[PDB]
């Protein structure tokens, strides 16, 4: 039985999938070719486990997932077995995203709840948890990715149909809202940037209101530049939108049975590949 | 009455749950997607074991050699690395790479044999064996051997076409004109010879010589012809301009014949007739292509017009790129890259990269690491080679350290760093340190 | 006042040994018996019109002699032309000619026989334009010159043919007179333009860029590439019937093939020795370019004479061709000179003295000739040759009562104390 799993992932040698559903359990494989092995099954969520993502490597085995109970649980597996090591659930709602960072800022964290918050818990030298939250969205967030950098920033997709960019500031502690954009028309659902370091940065913002924007910048000044992916609707609303690694390609999970794939042209514009 | 009921426990979570989706706006149709690390996707899977789908990306990279690892070595001995001068990363120095290399692992027959072939005898430097007195006279002949090579090609591809031309012919002057189509002289003149048409048969001879004094007779002649000549056969007349030396480029002009042969036979005549001395190869075949527009989406075509665009070929390779695929990803990295290190051309140092990028990444797609990899070193900007190479290095050390062909790989340049660094990180992930 | 004559001949005589190069008697000598030649032709006695010719004849002999022994005498080794595959065919044939004096030598005997060929008077009236009659007769369903080939001949208006004729043979007797310009120029102007083109095939390829050598005498190149077969093509087009003979005979003497009868018929001495030493030149070089893979095979589209004959031979058949002027005494060492047999044949008329003192001219020429020789190659002829001429030379002067000048010849022997 499986009828509903809501994310997986992968670690980044891609050996061990972790997805999580609506059960609350959270399933461990040993993945290869055709055959992923079922390695574990982790109980301790209140609600159905929205989603699961592991840290970098250069932390152990580190996979903070966070679920509908308004809980984000820590796990963590040790000398063979798992064992749920830290939490932090200092939001009053149904927590939606959880990304870590860019592995040069330590061990860091991102969630996004619906009670319009999104935090950074950080790990101290105990291993104990020092979050220093920021209020994102009035009407809640559905989701929030980080930014590659070399300054930090993450995006932020909300209820009130925005996409805020925030950056870490000194003089204030807490990340200092920047800039923020509008386009949607409806629950900004997946929110993404993009981990190329070339020419400037893109983020395709997907929606409920079946639209796909983005937002390319320049360079650090000149503000972004509005591009609907295609100007039509998709047959059924969007929810997730990654971004390829090599490539700058972008797959869309459009709620209608198959993944697009976006690539850009020497006109600006996106094209469909695949 | 409404009743009361104890094991309303499988009719607490149905509607405990239809509470929970459209709370959160959850919409039955649900489907999740993320690039995986190792670039390809994972979506929801209702019919595997996990509920998700190891998706292998679809190439967009297709061209058999390329998943063979003999090519890569045979084709990194030919290069030559030397460390950045702004960070230890490799980034190749010398190439010896040349179209005409990629022709052992094509088939003949292939059309793609034939892109790289014309980009070969084009392209690819020409050897001169025997020692010239003077070196202006070498590049003299360095021309007639490229053009002769470049003439004789041509004459391969429209072969069929005009000899199944031939074979319908009811007219023999007309077969006299084909032939010369296929730049056959000697049977042109023999088949004149034999039709009883003798003087043409001499006049036929000229036809390789550049010979200026009988170019502007014939033109002469043409011209007595069209101010009255009250009938002309309408083949002596074509044969006629040919020996005027610009067919098309005039006033009786074989233009008209654009709908009756393939562009390529009617770039021959130029090539062939067209006053080879007075031009260069380029400008000669930049002249043709001033009269005829060629299909937008045809490859051999879009090389010679980056040939002839000699002087902007970037420019025209943008523009290439902006109207049609014919040339793909890879070519237009090889391209790019063997005009480069042969001086043969001059692209930017991001246009390069920008050509770059492009297969480095088609490539990675495909899980050639290794290949993508080596590809990724004749990146121009230092910081972007750095990170990249970096990136996959770690991402994926494992696979590039089996075979020793997976050696003379990171043996490429990969910093002494780099490379037990990621190792280290295989193993704080693996749990067998030191 | 002609018997002066014996005094311009004796006259340049003095000029030279009174100076103290050589081969400015010779010139001279030639300058004289044309002005001569003028006299006695002008106006007088259709006797004189005999004695005339003679001197013409002596003339043209003098012209030779100096054009041969200036080249064989006159010659101070320059240098080596060093050509590479890649040089063309033109090149070639350049070399061929600076290296090989034997058949140079049969250039400038050419070079002299057309020097002093006879070309009829530009044809008056010429039409307008080609094939006129025909084309308004109405009938020529193509205007270019294969179009006869192609079908009967029936086809060209008598008249046109009739023009063609004229055009022909003094196009013809352009080419045997070495007036290759006049020819083109004739072709060109006459609207004669594909038989202007070929006779532009007479030039073998030379690019300027590669063939570096010649960089100086032309800037363009030209020529044609595949003379081989222009060669060929020519003689096959020559062979064709239903052309005027006069065409025919043009294409025959381009390909260095002979002329045919009807033409071939009217030639003389000259003519004929001329026609045939072209064809020891033409097969002589082609063999030259065969022998340095210069020829691609595909040309050799049919065949012609390998084989090349020598002066010697081609003097031979020519000779017991025309018996008569082969004969003429002056003729006879014409061809003494052209094949050196020069003092051979002194030494051999000398004895003709011991039918020659039947011809006035005969005497004086040897004598002359001989003195001339030893002047400008001293030990040519033998002493004693010198002296049995002179001798019996001398004694004329006296039985012409101009003892005035016996000096001047007697500066040659010690003999001369006798006088």
């Amino acid at each position: 039985h499986n009828e509903l799993i809501h994310d997986a992932v992968l670690d980044y040698y891609g050996k061990r999938l972790a997805t999580c559903s609506s059960d609350k359990t959270i399933k461990i494989f040993e993945v290869e070719g055709e055959t992923h092995k079922l390695i574990d099954t982790l109980t301790g969520h209140e609600g159905p486990v929205w989603r699961v993502d592991w840290a970098h490597p250069k932390f152990g085995t580190i996979l903070a997932s966070c679920s509908y109970d308004g809980k984000v649980l820590i796990w963590k597996e040790e000398n063979g077995r798992w064992s749920q090591i830290a939490v932090h659930a200092v939001h009053s709602a149904s927590v939606n995203s959880v990304q870590w960072a860019p592995h040069e800022y330590g061990p860091l964290l991102l969630v996004a709840s619906s009670d319009g918050k999104v935090s950074v818990v950080e790990f101290k030298e105990n291993g104990t948890t020092s979050p220093i939250i920021i209020d994102a969205h009035a009407i809640g967030v559905n989701s929030a990715s980080w930014a590659p950098a070399t300054s930090r920033k993450f995006v932020t997709g909300g209820a009130d149909n925005l996409v805020k960019i925030w950056k870490y500031n000194s003089d204030a502690q807490t990340y200092v809202l920047e800039s923020t954009l509008e386009g949607h028309s409806d629950w900004v659902r997946d929110v993404a940037w993009s981990p190329t370091v070339l020419l400037r940065s893109y983020l395709a913002s997907v929606s409920q209101d079946r639209t796909c924007i983005i937002w390319t910048q320049d360079n650090e000044q000149g503000p972004w530049k509005k591009t609907l992916l295609k100007e039509e609707k998709f047959p059924d609303v969007l929810w997730r939108a990654s971004w390829s690694l090599s490539g700058n390609v972008l797959a869309l999970s459009g709620g209608d049975n198959k993944v697009t794939l976006w690539k850009e042209n020497l006109e600006g514009k996106w094209e469909p590949a695949g | 009455h409404h009743s009361q009921d104890p094991f309303s426990e499988c009719n607490d979570e149905i509607d405990n749950a239809k509470l929970i989706m459209k709370e959160r706006r959850f919409t039955a149709s649900y489907t999740f997607a993320k690039f995986s690390t190792g670039s390809m996707l994972l979506t929801k899977d209702i019919v595997g074991k996990s509920g998700v789908s190891i998706k292998r990306l679809p190439t967009e990279l297709q061209r058999k050699f390329l998943f063979d690892d003999v090519y890569l070595d045979k084709e990194i001995e030919k290069v030559t690395i030397e460390a950045r001068k702004s960070n230890p990363y490799p980034q190749i120095s010398e190439s010896s790479l040349l179209f005409k290399d990629a022709l052992d692992y094509m088939e003949k027959t292939s059309s793609d044999y034939n892109l790289w072939k014309l980009s070969s005898i084009l392209f690819d430097p020409v050897s001169y064996p025997y020692k010239t007195d003077n070196d202006q006279v070498k590049m003299a002949l360095l021309k007639k051997e490229r053009h002769c090579r470049l003439t004789s090609w041509i004459v391969s591809q429209i072969g069929p076409e005009i000899e199944e031309k031939i074979r319908n012919s009811s007219n023999e002057i007309e077969q006299i004109f084909l032939y010369l189509l296929l730049n056959d002289v000697v049977r042109a003149s023999k088949l004149a010879i034999e039709s009883k048409n003798g003087h043409l048969s001499v006049l036929i001879s000229y036809l390789g010589s550049n010979d200026p004094r009988i170019r502007d007779l014939a033109e002469l002649q043409l011209q007595k012809w069209s101010t009255g000549g009250c009938s002309i056969d309408k083949n002596i007349s074509k044969i006629y301009k040919l020996l005027s030396g610009s067919p098309f480029e005039g006033l009786f002009s074989l233009k008209e014949l654009e709908s009756e042969f393939s562009w390529l036979c009617l770039l021959n005549l130029t090539l062939c007739y067209g006053q080879i001395d007075e031009y260069s190869l380029e400008s000669l075949v930049q002249s043709h292509l001033d009269k005829f527009s060629l299909p937008y989406d045809d490859p051999i075509g879009v090389i010679f017009q980056l040939y002839a665009a000699n002087e902007n070929t970037e420019k025209l390779y943008k523009e290439v790129r902006q109207r049609t695929n014919a040339l793909d990803v890879q070519f237009c990295w090889y391209l790019i890259q063997t005009l480069r290190f042969n001086g043969t051309r001059v692209f930017s140092k991001e246009t390069s990269d920008e050509a770059t990028f492009a297969f480095a990444a088609q490539l990675e797609f495909a899980q050639l690491h290794g290949h993508s990899l080596f590809v990724s070193c004749f990146l121009n900007d230092d910081k972007a080679a750095e990170d990249t190479i970096k990136r996959l290095v770690m991402r994926e050390i494992t696979l590039l350290r089996a075979s020793t062909n997976d050696h003379i790989l990171n043996r490429l340049k990969i910093p002494s760093q780099l490379i037990f660094n990621a190792q280290a990180l295989k193993d704080r992930y693996e749990g067998n340190y030191l | 006042y002609q018997t002066e004559r014996f005094t311009k001949f004796s006259d340049t005589l003095k000029e030279f040994k009174i100076e103290q190069d050589p081969f400015n008697i010779i010139r001279e000598f030639r300058s004289a018996a044309g002005q001569l030649a003028l006299d006695l032709a002008n106006s007088g006695d259709e006797s004189n019109v005999i004695s005339s010719k003679d001197w013409e004849l002596e003339a043209r002999f003098w012209h030779l002699v100096e054009l041969l022994l200036v080249f064989r005498n006159a010659d101070l080794d320059l240098d080596e032309m060093e050509l590479h595959p890649y040089n063309s065919r033109g090149l070639f044939e350049k070399k061929l000619m600076q290296d090989n004096k034997q058949l140079y030598q049969i250039w400038i005997v050419m070079v002299w026989l057309k020097e002093n060929t006879y070309v009829m008077e530009r044809p008056k009236n010429v039409p307008t334009s080609k094939w006129l009659n025909s084309i308004t007769s109405g009938g020529l369903k193509s205007c270019d010159l294969d179009f006869p080939l192609r079908e009967n001949t029936n086809v060209l208006d008598v008249k046109d043919k009739e023009e063609d004729h004229i055009f022909f043979k003094y196009i013809y007797e352009l080419i045997l007179a070495g007036a290759i310009d006049e020819a083109l120029e004739e072709a060109k102007l006459s609207d004669n333009i594909s038989i202007c083109m070929i006779l532009c095939g007479i030039q073998e390829y030379l690019n300027p860029v590669i063939d570096t050598q010649i960089a100086n005498e032309f800037n363009t190149q030209q020529g044609i590439k595949k003379h081989s077969l222009w060669r060929r093509t020519v003689y096959s087009l020559s062979q064709q019937a239903g052309l005027d003979p006069y065409e025919r005979a043009i294409y025959s003497y381009l390909s260095g093939a002979i002329p045919n009868q009807e033409v071939l018929q009217y030639s003389d001495w000259e003519s004929d020795l001329h026609i045939h030493l072209n064809q020891i030149l033409q097969t002589e070089i082609e063999n030259y370019l065969l022998e340095n893979n210069q020829v691609g095979t595909d040309e050799l589209i049919l065949p012609l004479p390998s084989h090349a004959l020598t002066v010697q031979e081609v003097l031979n058949r020519v000779a017991s061709r025309h018996p008569s002027e082969s004969e003429h005494p002056i003729r006879v060492l014409m061809a003494s000179v052209i094949l050196d047999s020069l003092p051979s044949v002194i030494h051999s008329s000398v004895e003709m003295l011991l039918d020659i003192i039947d011809k006035p001219y005969l005497l004086r020429i040897v004598t002359h000739l001989a003195i001339c020789l030893d002047i400008i190659n001293p030990g040519s002829v033998e002493e004693v040759d010198k002296s049995k001429l002179i001798t019996t030379y001398i004694s004329l002067l006296k039985l012409q009562g101009l003892y005035e000048n016996i000096p001047i010849y007697a500066t040659f022997l010690n003999e001369s104390d006798c006088l």
